[PDB]
């Protein structure tokens, strides 16, 4: 999924 | 792939005037839709995500409205400098943003001023010769500009310029110019330039004889 | 305070290669994934790629597939693009930008934009432009300044001191890859042949200047 989110969590 | 279309593509409104514009996407993007303001030149700024947020900092005159595939932003009364560009952009398939929709300062309709200049003396001796034709100070923007030599209706060698609007009376200007090489620039006479426009009743012809 | 700053942004000959960069500042780069955006000359916004914060997965759209590779560098705080075999149409202001991390659910809008890098894809050489004028209760009157690249040209008159009613018009790319634009102002018929009238120009990336005297 791209629009999945691109960050660290 | 999913599209999102703006409407109108320009919107004309004065200082303290309420606007709302329109962003369609061609399938349900959910929530995932987001609204930017972009000043000529400069990086855009995030106004509203999640359809409705308003992001942190920007004034709360700015709203947005919408879900599934219509979807609205609406700036409650305008101040001076939200003339701009608008962009909407949906983030739920890939990235795809709006063609934008330019705010843009209402005034009283002006006729432009046109003036058509011959090529130089100095240019054609290098064996180009360009043709000018000034539209200038009118409003609204559209304007239509037609080259005839020797009554012969000119196309494909003609580029336009247009300024942005003048910042203290809100017009436009216009250039455009023919492009012929010296020996085709001789081998005619007449040369006009001719302007439609709103404040005009009917089009304006400007021309000289080489 | 957050910035992003891009770099890297020049002339480029076509097929040929350029790697543009991104350099972060004020916040945990190491935390986001970052755009690259770019608008083209006149027209709309179009995204480019992402890379995840850990330059783990990496998008692009289908205009740059192939052609394009998004990296990064968390220790230099760094943010790469590679562009290979550049067409023409790649001409555009190259931002990046972050994303906004309103959610962690979800991908987000993007909140922090850097300035800008112009990348330029052209074969066109350096040179100076040719000054024309544009002879003359108003008069118009005005300089063609043709011929030159690559961008941009300054114009004044007389030498700055006149500025009222001048309109020097953006310049357009000709079909021989060089730019052109006229400069023109308005003034008194009354003062034609009293008033000298000369148009200013630098054309800074050629070392060239040129004044051109404006007369009937």
């Amino acid at each position: 999924n791209p629009n999945a989110n691109p960050n660290a969590n | 792939d999913i599209q999102v279309t703006q409407s109108p593509s320009t919107l004309s409104a004065s200082v303290g005037d309420r606007v709302t514009i329109t962003c369609r996407a061609s399938q349900s993007i959910s929530s995932w839709l987001a609204w930017y303001q972009q000043k000529p030149g400069k990086a855009p700024k995030l106004l509203i995500y999640k359809a409705s947020s308003l992001e942190s900092g920007v004034p709360s005159r700015f709203s947005g409205s919408g879900s599934g595939t219509e979807f609205t932003l609406t700036i409650s009364s305008l101040q001076p400098d939200d003339f701009a560009t608008y962009y909407c952009q949906q983030y739920n398939s890939y990235w795809t943003f709006g063609q934008g929709t330019k705010v843009e300062i209402k005034r009283t309709v002006a006729a432009p001023s046109v003036f058509i200049f011959p090529p130089s003396d100095e240019q054609l001796k290098s064996g180009t010769a360009s043709v000018v034709c000034l539209l200038n100070n009118f409003y609204p923007r559209e304007a239509k500009v037609q080259w005839k030599v020797d009554n012969a209706l000119q196309s494909g060698n003609s580029q336009e310029s247009v300024t942005e609007q003048d910042s203290k009376d809100s017009t436009y200007s216009l250039s455009s110019t023919l492009t012929l090489s010296k020996a085709d620039y001789e081998k005619h006479k007449v040369y006009a330039c001719e302007v439609t426009h709103q404040g005009l009743s009917s089009p304006v012809t400007k021309s000289f004889n080489r | 305070q957050v910035q992003l700053v891009e770099s890297g942004g020049g002339v480029v000959q076509p097929g040929r290669s350029l790697r543009l960069s991104c350099a972060a500042s004020g916040f945990t780069f190491s935390s986001y994934g970052i755009h690259w955006v770019r608008q083209a000359p006149g027209k709309g916004l179009e995204w480019v790629a992402l890379i995840w914060y850990d330059g783990s997965n990496k998008y692009y759209a289908d205009s740059v597939k192939g052609r394009f590779t998004i990296s990064r560098d968390n220790s230099k705080n760094t943010l790469y693009l590679q562009m290979n075999s550049l067409r023409a149409e790649d001409t555009a202001v190259y931002y990046c930008a972050r994303d906004g991390g309103h959610s962690t659910s979800w991908s987000n809008a993007f909140d922090i934009w850097g300035q800008g890098t112009m990348v330029t894809v052209s074969s066109a050489s350096t040179k100076g432009p040719s000054v024309f004028p544009l002879a003359p209760g108003t008069a118009a009157l005005g300089c063609l300044v043709k011929d030159y690249f690559p961008e941009p040209v300054t114009v004044s008159w007389n030498s700055g001191a006149l500025t009222s009613g001048v309109h020097t018009f953006p310049a357009v790319l000709q079909s021989s890859g060089l730019y052109s634009l006229s400069s023109v102002v308005t003034v008194p018929s009354s003062s034609l042949g009293t008033q000298t009238y000369i148009c200013n120009v630098n054309h800074k990336p050629s070392n060239t200047k040129v004044d051109k005297k404006v007369e009937p």
